[PDB]
């Protein structure tokens, strides 16, 4: 009677960026069209209202930016380009 | 639409509008009821403009 999946309903983790397929192209609207989808309704039901339309999606960074990777990855990926030795070896050292 | 088609028409149309039916009477003075009691007990709560 009383059942609590039909009270409790709340939305889920990651919910606002979930179904974002993995691309560079169009994340937003691809985003949008994979929601659409997923939330079972058909093209050819929601007519005009499915074209305009885009969603946020995880391939774009918070700067607005096309990310392939996590942003703590870039971070490190451009802090690893720079380290010098820390001891060399020259002839004259004293 | 011949003349035998455009009664048909007519009656099919007075059909339905004469067939009795408790949903105008249920909307306009049960409903109501039923969704502001329900409107207290989901987690979220109604978001409406």
């Amino acid at each position: 009677t009383a059942s609590p999946a039909d009270t409790n309903v709340v939305p889920a983790k990651d919910a606002p960026t979930t179904n974002s397929p993995p691309s560079t192209t169009s994340p937003n609207q691809a985003a949008a069209d994979a929601n659409q989808q997923q939330a079972g309704i058909v093209s050819s039901q929601s007519g005009p209202n499915a074209v305009g339309d885009s969603a946020p999606s995880t391939s774009v960074n918070n700067d607005g930016d096309i990310i392939t990777r996590p942003t703590s990855d870039s971070i490190a990926a451009v802090a690893n380009a720079t380290k010098p030795a820390a001891v060399v070896s020259d002839p004259q050292s004293m | 639409v011949n003349d035998l088609t455009r009664r048909t028409m007519t009656g099919v149309m007075t059909a339905m509008r004469q067939v009795k039916t408790m949903t105008p009477f249920y909307i306009q003075h049960m409903c109501p009821t039923e969704l502001s009691v329900l409107a207290s007990v989901t987690v979220t709560p109604p978001f409406q403009v």
